[PDB]
């Protein structure tokens, strides 16, 4: 698999593993066991002469003939042990993100379904939420969440309320998640997100459309207005 | 301004703008969808002896 | 043609099951394959045998390997067994009747756990399919089902009606509050798979892969959304390798309990839990001698939470059996002694007794007070044979040989003997010769019950096959070792004769039952057959790709049958080498091949655990036999030919013996019931100043708003012109009903819109016409929330798109470049406007 010449052979992790330097400067862990490179480290732009190791090579350490060198230090178990915590904390999010559905705590729901970036999940809070609001714009605990969103939730809410407006079924969730954030963020914040532009610029079209339309809606709804007049007489 | 697929990976965005990130599906549901992807492609000695 | 069937089945101690122990050292419930066994630990003999019925080979039999049995679980009080199948199906036993009475199927691959509930009236299942199911016994029905793993049922605990926490292969420990069928808690059990798990009051441990053990604290009534399983601390046990199961046990007298965590190893370690004086007992010292030593309080309240586990928990002993366990259970618990009794992989039932005194047990290692190990072998059967007379049975195992009773069915002697490959009988049944892998020529007698004589250098390799002439004096011996050798009997004791070595290895070896013809296979696939009485080379058989295992010659020494692992069994005529027919016989190798005898048909065994019966002269599987389970290393057939003998891999040997509304219309229906209960309630309500709607569990004014949804809009227009007047009215009704549900009204607000002014523009003259007062309010109270309704969603959008704009344009001022000059402004906003390809013609 070396593209040049091999300068540097030793072997890591007892038998299971073999590490090799060319000359085209990449360093190539091996499996001994299949023979196949499980991981490629290039951190140089020349030919490797040197190659120590030490505890087993958990410590790795290679010179580039310009003279860099690059300390490498085994990390498998690091990674292993953050990724664990990561998924021990991923769980726990989305279990109280269902309980929360269930007995109806949306406020908090909402935040669990922006942090997991859960698209359908947040579509029904929002949905539902809003369901209980027709009988300020959603209520004043959720509003208040909205408010506090950072820069980041901004983008990848407005995200999600582009899509949705596209559909004429589900628009009438994004307008008023739209309208919510316009009534409680600054406006000139707004405009300075790189991207919220762009965005704005797709939601703008389709918005006028459903105004072209339920205007039509209107109209129509003057039928019983004749109704009732011809009635009358 | 076309909602397309979507930029995640995880995540599975349809043509309606609904979107569904694989985490949240359940089995049945992720078996569903991805039925529906194929037909939407498809429309387009000793050792022996013993 | 004759059918063959399954007349008996034994050998088989316990399978691939859970071991069940009933008091009377009492009595055990084992699995036997597809059949439950009940044994005797005192005696060791079997009670009685639990078989469904529908024996192997019988036409109503079902044409695929029976389901075995994968969990046992008995009702102490009722005496109702369960017994779970490799298949997703659970039966329900009587234990007095011992029969069958509840049949439930709602699992699609193996149970993995049974329980019954404290009452005995219900009855939890987990199987491999990652599903919990409650089945309900007087009911005979499945409660409920429970699908949040992701992975087989390893393990579940559920001592009471409200609460089940249960663990699955995925790593997970969910809680499950059973009153809403729903997953209250997760938690990450271990970084990989979670196996057991065992609950005693707030205590609860469950076992990873590796050698870690975690504690948890199960605080059922924290009701803090989280907390209910709290992880209290970590301790290693000895074994490195996974734990299958954990059990409690606790001593009546003084309350002390002890655990085990049954290894994937040999080994089965017990714990005891220290009381709750103990444990301040310690803790007051062990804070003496960390103070001594000088500690800081924090880092010694620190070292306590870190040697938190110490306290709780004890190393009592170690149970280390010869054989991998398969499977235990507590028996007894006293003051004086423990007991246990486990299963092995190796077909033997163990019972183990612990005395112990206080603390610590009295004797280093654990007492083995019983075994069942008559009645099986430790090893898969290699080969068998079938005494002249019919009555013998020899069967020959790694480490042991075994005679049977065909008729009892019992083990008469055993005796022990190297990796016996292949064993035969000699004339009068009275002696046995065996051949093992070291290359030694065992023969044993059997009235004297001893082995007679060995010979040490037989061949240099393995004897892979043995064949006696039928005059019985004359035997073939062939071995790896590229050698035929053959031995004369003389009185008995064995003379080496001659020595006939082939080019390559030896598979077989058949002597005709004419004495005149040799077979004899060989590693490079080719058979050879030789002239018995001048040993002069006669014919080379060739074609098949893969080796032959077994060769079998007729009796009129007209036909010989070559099988081989190439999946093939080709039919040969002697008198010229012609191949009367290659079979694909089985899916996989072929291992053993055996005339009838008196006739051409013939029997065939392979690797698939498929035994087939064959016509020899049409060349048809007359019948498929599917009994066992794995690989049927050997087949061997009576003289007079009555049945037949099968071994295989599951320690098993069997003996096989010779015997519509359309849209519109729907919505007319809908109107009627809804409108029908609405003018009811109101009437109701008024005077005080149905069946469908509850089993859908909907309010009127869904069902009906429910129904218009579901009927197509290309159909829509043309079903409401359907409705006759009469229902108009009803129609507006219900709009009018909705329109106090604003939760309803916005949800379907543009489809109540475009029905109620198609209704009214298609019927606008005889609308008009009526003098109905109500109606005028009607449609008065119908018009002004329309409006609201609309005009609400309508400023939401007038709303957002100014502001968007503006959010625009505000934009446009600071970040956008202007060009002064008109003409290069057009040239810089056509390459910034956005650009889209299409078609023309």
């Amino acid at each position: 698999g070396h593209t040049n010449a091999v300068q540097r052979c030793s072997f890591i992790n007892k038998q299971k593993q073999l590490i090799s330097c060319g000359a085209d400067g990449l360093i190539k862990i091996w499996d001994c066991s299949s023979g196949e490179c499980l991981k490629t480290l290039d951190g140089h732009n020349n030919r490797l002469w040197a190659l120590s190791t030490m505890n087993d090579g958990d410590m790795i350490v290679s010179a580039d003939a310009d003279g860099v060198f690059q300390f490498w230090k085994d990390c498998t178990e690091q990674e292993i042990e953050e990724e664990q915590e990561k998924a021990k904390l991923q769980v726990e999010q989305e279990q109280s993100l269902q309980n929360y559905m269930s007995k109806g705590d949306w406020t908090n729901a909402f935040l669990l379904a922006m942090t997991l970036d859960h698209p359908m999940r947040l579509f029904n809070v929002l949905k539902r939420a809003l369901g209980e609001s027709r009988s300020v714009i959603f209520n004043e605990e959720l509003d208040q969440a909205i408010s506090i969103l950072n820069d980041e939730q901004l983008i990848l809410l407005m995200k999600r309320c582009r899509d949705w407006n596209t559909n004429a079924k589900t628009h009438t969730i994004a307008q008023r998640t739209i309208r919510c954030i316009l009534m409680h963020h600054n406006i000139a914040k707004l405009s300075e997100i790189p991207g919220m532009v762009k965005i704005v610029d797709a939601i703008i079209p389709y918005t006028q459309r459903h105004f072209t339309r339920v205007d039509n809606l209107v109209e129509q709804s003057y039928i019983l207005d004749y109704a009732l007049v011809e009635m009358d007489k | 301004y076309n909602v397309g697929k979507a930029e995640k990976d995880g995540e599975i965005r349809l043509k309606n703008g609904v979107a569904m990130s694989k985490e949240e599906l359940t089995r049945e549901d992720k078996n569903r969808l991805r039925r529906a992807l194929k037909r939407k492609r498809s429309k387009a000695s000793t050792n022996i002896k013993l | 043609y004759q059918r063959f069937e399954q007349a008996a089945a034994f050998g088989v101690i316990a399978s691939n099951a859970n071991c069940v122990w009933i008091p009377a050292p009492g009595q055990l419930i084992t699995s036997a394959l597809e059949d439950v066994n009940i044994w005797d630990i005192k005696t060791g003999d079997l009670v009685s045998k639990l078989s469904d019925g529908l024996p192997p080979g019988a036409s109503d039999a079902r044409g695929a390997k029976p389901a075995e049995c994968t969990y046992l679980e008995a009702h102490k009080d009722t005496d109702l067994l369960a017994v779970g199948y490799a298949d997703g199906v659970i039966k329900v036993w009587d234990l007095m009747s011992k029969t069958v009475l509840l049949n439930f199927n709602g699992h699609k691959a193996a149970i993995t756990l049974l329980q019954f509930d404290g009452t005995g009236t219900r009855l939890i299942s987990g199987s491999k399919d990652s599903n919990i199911i409650v089945w309900d016994l007087v009911g005979e029905v499945g409660l409920y089902k429970l699908r949040s793993h992701k992975d087989s049922i390893t393990g579940f605990w559920c001592q009471g009606e409200d609460w089940l926490i249960s663990t699955s292969k995925d790593g997970m420990i969910k809680l499950w509050d059973l009153k809403t069928h729903q997953c209250i808690e997760t938690h990450i059990a271990h970084t990989g798979e979670c196996w057991g798990l065992a609950v005693k009051d707030d205590l609860l441990i469950t076992t990873g892969t590796d050698s870690q053990v975690k504690i948890w604290k199960l605080d059922i009534e924290n009701d803090k959304m989280g907390g209910k399983l709290t992880e209290m601390g970590i301790f290693e046990k000895q074994s490195k390798q996974r734990g299958l199961k954990i059990e409690f046990i606790t001593n009546s007298s003084d309350k002390t309990s002890f655990f085990y965590i049954q290894n994937a190893d040999k080994t089965i370690e017990t714990f005891r839990i220290r009381k709750e004086e103990e444990i301040a007992r310690g803790l007051k010292k062990r804070e003496k001698r960390l103070k001594e030593k000088g500690l800081t309080e924090e880092e010694i309240a620190k070292s306590i939470k870190e040697s938190y586990s110490s306290f709780i928990l004890h190393p009592f002993q170690t149970i280390r059996s010869l054989y991998k366990i398969k499977s235990a259970s507590w028996t007894t618990v006293s003051s004086s002694k423990l007991e246990l009794v486990l299963t092995t992989s190796s077909n033997t039932i163990e019972y183990y007794s612990i005395p112990y005194e206080k603390r610590d047990p009295t004797s280093p290692a654990p007492l083995k007070t019983h075994t069942i190990e008559l009645q099986g072998q430790r090893t898969d059967v290699r080969s068998i044979d079938i005494s002249d007379d019919n009555k013998l049975l020899a069967t020959a195992s790694n480490g042991s040989l075994k005679i049977w009773n065909i008729k009892t069915h019992k083990c008469i002697r055993t005796f022990e003997c190297g990796y016996a490959l292949t064993c035969k009988f000699l004339p009068g049944g009275l002696l046995v010769i065996l051949g093992t892998r070291n290359g030694e020529l065992q023969l044993f007698d059997l009235a004297s019950s001893s082995l007679l004589d060995t010979i040490e250098d037989a061949h240099d390799a393995a004897i892979w096959s043995l064949d006696l002439t039928s005059d019985g004096k004359r035997l073939v011996t062939g071995s790896a070792d590229k050698t035929v050798k053959f031995w004369d009997f003389k009185v008995l004791k064995l003379h080496h004769d001659t020595t006939l070595e082939l080019t390559d290895d030896i598979l077989c070896v058949r002597v005709s039952p004419d004495d005149r013809y040799l077979a004899i296979s060989l590693l490079d696939n080719t058979v050879k057959v030789f002239f018995l009485d001048s040993m002069k080379f006669y014919l080379s058989l060739y074609g098949h790709k893969l080796p032959v295992l077994s060769i079998d010659i007729s009796f009129d020494s007209k036909m010989i049958i070559t099988s081989s692992a190439d999946k093939n069994i080709k039919i040969w005529g002697l008198d010229f080498g012609d191949c009367h027919k290659s079979l694909f016989a089985h899916q996989d190798s072929i291992m053993n091949v055996k005339f009838l005898p008196q006739s051409h048909n013939f029997f065939s065994c392979s690797k698939d655990a498929v035994v087939k019966y064959w016509d020899g002269e049409k060349f048809e599987c007359i019948q498929k036999l599917y009994a066992h389970q794995s690989e049927v290393w050997a087949l061997a057939v009576a003289t007079d030919g009555g049945f037949v003998v099968s071994s295989s891999h599951d320690h098993s040997i069997r003996i096989w013996e010779e015997t519509s509304l359309k849209a519109g219309e729907r919505l007319m229906e809908a109107l009627d019931l809804g409108i029908a209960e609405i003018e009811g309630l109101e009437a109701y309500n008024r005077d005080m100043k149905n069946a469908v709607l509850i089993a859908v569990n909907k309010t009127p004014e869904q069902y009906i708003m429910d129904t218009l949804l579901r009927i197509r809009m290309s159909q829509l227009e043309d079903a409401l012109m359907v409705m006759p007047f009469s229902y108009v009215l009803k129609f507006l009704k219900f709009i009018d009903t909705v329109m106090q549900n604003k939760t309803l009204l916005h949800s379907h607000l543009p489809l109540i819109c475009k029905n109620l002014f198609f209704i009214i523009k298609f019927n606008h003259k005889e609308l008009v016409s009526q003098k109905n007062e109500e109606l005028k309010l009607q449609i008065n109270r119908v018009k002004t929330e329309l409006r609201s309704a609309l005009k609400s969603t309508e400023d939401d959008l007038g709303f957002n798109v100014q502001g968007l704009k503006f959010v625009k344009q505000q934009w446009n001022l600071r970040h956008n470049y202007e060009f002064v000059d008109e003409y290069d402004q057009q040239e810089k906003e056509s390459n910034s406007a956005r650009k889209r390809v299409f078609g023309t013609v």
